[PDB]
C-alpha cells in the first residue's frame, strides 16, 4: 500500500537555513545539506526546499543548492520559491531536483504547469496553492499571500489538475506558523475536487494534528518548526499514526 | 570489483551512480565507471538506469551501440541490474512504444498499470522472495512488468493491483523502484547487490 507521507520543509536563503517570524529578525539556522541528511536519518519521507534568496541572486543560489543537496541526499526533494518560467524549472530539475514547486508563476500562466509536465512529466510538477477565507469563500493568494487573485480555490484546483500538475501543496495562510493544527476544513473542501495528491501545510503543532490532516484526506503532512526543534520525534509520530489506522512508512530495526 | 553504469538512457542517472558509489564505499577494490559507450573490457556488475519513455532508452542504447555490449555481459555471467526504466528495458515490448522491441533479456512485456491515479508515485512496501530486505522504497512509474512467476523476485501492491516490483533471471536483476531515493533501506539494497556480485 502506498504510504501517507511525512514531509519536512526547509526555508532557505542564500544557501543557508533560515528560521524566524518574518524578514523581521530572519535568523540563520544551519547548513541545508547536513540538515537534510539528518531528516533522512530519522524517517522524513520527503524534503521541500523553499528559497527566498535576495533576487538577482535567486537563480544562481538555487542551482548551487540543488547540486549541493543532490550529491548527499538519499530521499526525494522538491525545490521552489521564485521559479517563474520553464527555463528556471528545467535547470533545477536537470541539476538534480526531483520536483519543482510553482505558485505565483502558475496562476499567472497556467500553461507553465503544462510546459513542465510535457517535458519532465506531471510527476515533476508541484503546484503550491496558498489559500485563505475571504467573505465566506476560499480565495487563492499569490506573492507570498499578499495578493488576492480573485480566483476561487474550487475552480483553481480543478484548473491546476487539468493543466497537468502532479501534486498540490495546499497551505492555509490562516494556520501557517501557528502550531494550532492544520486547516482540516480547507483540506476536506479540496479533497473531493481533485484526485491529485494533497500535501497539507501550515499549523503543525503536535502529533495528533497529523492524524487530523490525514482524516481530512491529505496524502502528506508538511511541517518545518516541529521536526527541527525536536518538538516531534518522527519515529514516535509514525508509530502513533500507524496505531490509529494510517498507513505510514515505518522503517524498523 | 569493477562496477559500470550506463549513462545515456534518458532521465537522471547520476543519483543512481551516487547511491552506488556511496554503497560501494565499504568494500575493497571496487570502482565505478559511467559506461557511455562500448568498453573493451567487461564489468563484474553493470547497471541499466534511466527514467522516461520506453522508446527512448532503447533508442539511446542502440544509438550509442550498447545493446551488443550489454548482451555480452549476460552471456559471460556478469550481473546486469536494471533500475526503473532500465528494468522494463529488460523485456520485449511496451504499450508505451507498441512497435519498439526492447532488450528482451527477460520473458515478458510492459503494460500500463490499471489505476485511475496513473502515476504510481510514493513510498510503497516491497516484499522479497529472499536475499534483499523487506520494506518501503520510493516509486515513480506509470508502467509495470508482466512476466512469468519464475522471474518475480519482489512484489508490491498499489490500488489493489499486485505487480512485480523486482525481477530476476539468474544473474540479471531488475528493480522498479529508485534505491538511490529509498533512504537507509535503499543503501542496504544497493549493498546487497554489490555483495552478490562478489561471487562468480
Amino acid at each position: 500500500m502506498l504510504a501517507k507521507r511525512i514531509i519536512a520543509c526547509l526555508n532557505v536563503k542564500d544557501g543557508r537555513v533560515v528560521k524566524g517570524t518574518n524578514f523581521e529578525n530572519l535568523r540563520d539556522s544551519g547548513d541545508p545539506v547536513e540538515l537534510g541528511k539528518f531528516y533522512s536519518e530519522i524517517g522524513i519521507d520527503e524534503l521541500v526546499f523553499l528559497d527566498i534568496t535576495a533576487s538577482v541572486e535567486k537563480r544562481k543560489t538555487m542551482l548551487e543548492l540543488v547540486e549541493k543537496v543532490a550529491e548527499q541526499i538519499d530521499i526525494p526533494f522538491t525545490v521552489g520559491g521564485g521559479i517563474h518560467d520553464f527555463e528556471t524549472a528545467s535547470e533545477l530539475i536537470l541539476r538534480g531536483a526531483d520536483k519543482v514547486s510553482i505558485n505565483t508563476a502558475a496562476v499567472e500562466n497556467p500553461s507553465l504547469i503544462t510546459q513542465i509536465a510535457q517535458t519532465f512529466g506531471s510527476q515533476a510538477v508541484v503546484v503550491a496553492i496558498d489559500a485563505k477565507r475571504v467573505d465566506g469563500e476560499f480565495m487563492v493568494f499569490t506573492y507570498s499571500g499578499k495578493k488576492n487573485t480573485g480566483i476561487l480555490l474550487r475552480d483553481w484546483v480543478v484548473e491546476v489538475e487539468k493543466r497537468g500538475a502532479g501534486e498540490i501543496l495546499l497551505t492555509s495562510i490562516d494556520r501557517d506558523g501557528t502550531k494550532s493544527g492544520y486547516d482540516t476544513e480547507m483540506i476536506r473542501f479540496v479533497r473531493p475536487l481533485t484526485t491529485l495528491p494533497i500535501i497539507a501545510s501550515g499549523g503543525a503543532g503536535k502529533m495528533e494534528h497529523f492524524l487530523e490532516a490525514f482524516l481530512a484526506g491529505a496524502d502528506a503532512a508538511l511541517a518545518a518548526s516541529v521536526f527541527h526543534f525536536r518538538e516531534i520525534d518522527v519515529r514516535e509520530l509514525k508509530e502513533y499514526l500507524k496505531k490509529h489506522g494510517v498507513n505510514v512508512r515505518l522503517e524498523g530495526l | 570489483m569493477r562496477i559500470g553504469i550506463i549513462s545515456v538512457g534518458p532521465g537522471n542517472i547520476m543519483n543512481l551512480y551516487r547511491g552506488v558509489k556511496r554503497a560501494s564505499e565499504n568494500f575493497e577494490d571496487v570502482s565505478i565507471e559511467l559506461v557511455e559507450s562500448p568498453r573493451n573490457d567487461l564489468y563484474d556488475l553493470l547497471f541499466i538506469p534511466g527514467v522516461g519513455h520506453f522508446g527512448e532508452g532503447m533508442r539511446r542504447l542502440r544509438e550509442n551501440d550498447l545493446i551488443d555490449f550489454v548482451r555480452k555481459h549476460v552471456e559471460d555471467e556478469r550481473y546486469v541490474v536494471g533500475v526503473c526504466l532500465g528494468m522494463q528495458l529488460l523485456f520485449e515490448e511496451s504499450e508505451e512504444a507498441p512497435g519498439v522491441k526492447g532488450l528482451s533479456l527477460i520473458e515478458g512485456n510492459v503494460v500500463k498499470l490499471r489505476s485511475r491515479r496513473l502515476p504510481h508515485m510514493g513510498w510503497n512496501e516491497v516484499i522479497f522472495k529472499d536475499t534483499f530486505p523487506n520494506g518501503y522504497y520510493y516509486f515513480v512509474h506509470t508502467y509495470r512488468a508482466v512476466c512469468e512467476e519464475e522471474h518475480v523476485l519482489g512484489t508490491t501492491e498499489y490500488d489493489g493491483e499486485i505487480f512485480p516490483s523486482a525481477v530476476r533471471k539468474g544473474r540479471i536483476l531488475g528493480f522498479q523502484f529508485h534505491p538511490e531515493k529509498s533512504s537507509k533501506i535503499g543503501r542496504k539494497l544497493l549493498e546487497k547487490v554489490i555483495e552478490c556480485s562478489l561471487s562468480r
